[PDB]
């Protein structure tokens, strides 16, 4: 039932391709990219460039829930394989194991003893859990058939399967809904439109309205009416309306969340992890400075604020991918690791993910 | 293992950083002897060098010391990211920037300590595994502003600028190297510009009196830094600007990885 999202990161001579298609055919032979096991259904992500995996992490296109390292017991580890784990420690994957592929080719045991324990340092250097799965696997071998491999890419998959923790569901996260649109349903109140972002909310449950607006306002919702039926509780993804009790149409606005009372908080000044869309994406033309004011994004209406250069950086230039401090005019609803459009009139220009709340 | 142990590969693999099996293979080759062993795994990455050497190479970085300027490529940028890639570009820049070659084979041959730069380099791709190109090099006797540019913050500079210049206003002629960075100016001024690519582009414009005249104007206006508007003030151009800094540019050049 739940989906989750596995990196593969390697050399690419390792075998790095090579042992995804043989995880394939082993499962498809199983049970007659995306593939899956018993427990779960798994996604495939790459990292082929350090730089522009962070630009798709940024621009939520990329998320790892665990990642694969593929190191050919031929060889051992490389100079890179120190910068592959890098990576994985800098965007926070919570849990790695490793495919000793071409484990066919070393005929002497001590060899591949001695390449885990290569591999096993690495891991350790980078605070990942020393004794964690080390697998020998040939890719090569179990796409020919031969059982005793066929095997090890099966308990490869097994690793992956007890070793990499289930992820959290959006349901069970606190809730919050981005508001679209507000009217009133004459005699009945007023009432917030959006899609569910995260958690469950209940049809008498009290909720508080944050951002944009100086104050945040608590009040309790009175009927969630999807489609135009109303409904017990209203589930992370569903598109809804939440009828607010004695709340004004003039007193909300898109922009604001609807959230479980003290989980979010209105916030003003970051530090941000950005990407700038080049030219020839559709972006800005000319470079930015340091006292730059374009609107950003957040979840469903663009606030206005001004950029900071960190000390060290002159410029940034279209295609960049920097970090930056930004000063809104109005206070909006934000957390770490939230996602944010930078537009220019409502063009998207670039793309960030807050990293450290001020203020 | 027939001549020699285990620990005996360890160590071939920690001296010559090359690949457990590669070494273990390579003693058994001269069967236990050690010293023909390291010599013998030079003549595998000598050919493995080789085999990949029609692949393509758009990571890497640039570097600049004392108005050297020079582009080292790489297949991942993992690798341009990584200490042993780096210290290798550090090297051959301070190589350039002390023998001031005259052109790029020129700095290949330059000595980087106990070895060359193509051996230093040839080297240091068969540890790796990817192909390493030394892509460009630029050298300039004058005075000189230097800006280094990242694409993406945790990664070395991927744009490179040099201007040397005559002046006294520092800022003035860094502020330049910006504005060569940004908008990727070809030529320095109009009469630069070859008589065969004004053709070209006055041939374009006959296939879209005065309108071949206005686009020329326009793309002089875009790929010749004295002619662009200032990125700090576009109301006022590069040229003017110069003139109230009291700053000469006399050549520059501009690199940037992957790109032309
Ligand atoms: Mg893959
Ligand atoms: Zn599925
Ligand atoms: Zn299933
Ligand atoms: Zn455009
Ligand atoms: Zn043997
Ligand atoms: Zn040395
Ligand atoms: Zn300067």
């Amino acid at each position: 039932k739940p989906h989750v999202n596995i990196g593969t990161i390697g050399h690419v001579d390792h075998g790095k391709t090579t042992l995804t298609a043989a995880i394939t055919k082993v499962l498809h032979d199983k049970f007659p990219v995306e593939y899956q096991t018993d427990k779960r259904h798994y996604a495939h992500v790459d990292a082929p460039g350090h730089a522009d995996y962070i630009k798709n992490m940024i621009t939520g296109a990329a998320q790892m829930d665990g990642a694969i390292l593929v190191v050919a017991a031929t060889d051992g580890p490389m100079p890179q394989t120190r910068e592959h784990v890098l990576l994985a420690r800098q965007v926070g994957v919570p849990y790695i194991l490793v495919a000793l592929n071409k484990a066919d080719a070393v005929d002497d045991e001590e060899l591949l003893e001695l390449v885990e324990m290569e591999v096993r340092e690495l891991l350790a250097a980078q605070e990942f859990d020393e004794d964690a799965p080390v697998v020998r696997v040939s890719a090569l071998k179990a796409l020919e058939g031969d059982a005793k491999w066929v095997a090890s890419v099966e308990e490869l998959m097994n690793a992956v399967d007890e070793s990499i923790p289930d992820p959290v569901r959006e349901t069970d996260k606190p809730f919050l809904m981005p508001v679209e649109d507000v009217f009133t349903i004459t005699g009945r109140g007023t009432v917030v439109t959006g899609r569910v972002e995260r958690g469950v909310i209940n049809v008498n449950e009290e909720v508080e309205i944050v951002g944009i607006r100086p104050s945040t306002t608590k009040t309790t919702v009175t009927g969630v009416e999807m489609f135009r039926k109303l409904l017990d509780q209203g589930q992370a993804g569903d598109n809804v309306g939440l009828l607010l009790r004695g709340v004004k149409r003039e007193d909300v606005e898109r922009g604001q969340v609807v959230t479980k009372p003290g989980t979010t908080t209105p916030h003003t000044e970051f530090e941000g992890q950005v990407y700038i869309l080049s030219k020839d994406e559709g972006g800005r033309h000319t470079p930015f400075f340091n006292n730059y004011r374009p609107q950003f994004y957040f979840r469903t209406t663009d606030v206005t604020g001004v950029v900071t250069l960190p000390e060290g950086t002159e410029m940034v230039m279209p295609g960049d991918n920097t970090n930056i401090s930004v000063k809104l005019i109005q206070p909006v609803a934000m957390d770490e690791g939230l996602r944010f459009a930078i537009r220019e009139g409502g063009r998207t220009v670039g793309a960030g993910r807050v990293t450290k709340i001020i203020k | 293992m027939a001549n020699f142990t285990a620990a005996d590969v360890k160590r071939l693999r920690e001296l010559t950083g090359a690949g457990m099996l590669a070494c273990k293979n390579a003693l058994a080759e001269t069967d236990g002897d050690f010293d023909k062993a390291v010599e013998a795994l030079r003549i595998k990455g000598a050919k493995d060098v080789g085999k990949r050497a029609e692949r393509a190479t758009a990571e890497g970085l640039v570097a600049a010391k004392d108005g050297a300027l020079i582009e080292l490529n790489c297949e991942t940028d993992f690798v341009a990211k990584n200490a042993e890639f780096q210290t290798l570009a550090d090297q051959v820049v301070a190589a350039a920037a002390a023998a001031k070659p005259a052109d790029v084979d020129a700095l290949k041959g330059a000595s980087i300590g106990d070895k060359t730069v193509e051996q230093a380099i040839a080297e240091l791709s068969a540890k790796i595994g990817e192909k390493l190109e030394l892509r460009r090099v630029a050298i300039f006797d004058g005075t000189v502003e230097a800006y280094l540019h990242r694409r993406s913050a945790d990664l070395p500079p991927a744009v490179g600028v040099l201007v040397e210049y005559r002046g006294d206003d520092a800022a003035a002629a860094h502020a330049v190297a910006l504005q060569i960075a940004a908008l990727r100016a070809r030529y320095l001024s109009r009469d630069d510009v070859p008589e065969d690519i004004v053709a070209s582009e006055r041939r374009i414009a006959e296939e879209t009196p005065k309108i071949v005249e206005g686009r020329l104007n326009g793309f002089f206006k875009d790929a010749v830094l004295l002619e662009q508007a200032s990125v700090s003030d576009n109301k006022k151009t590069v040229k003017a600007l110069l003139d109230v800094a009291g700053v000469t540019v006399t050549r520059f050049v501009r690199f940037e990885v992957g790109q032309a």
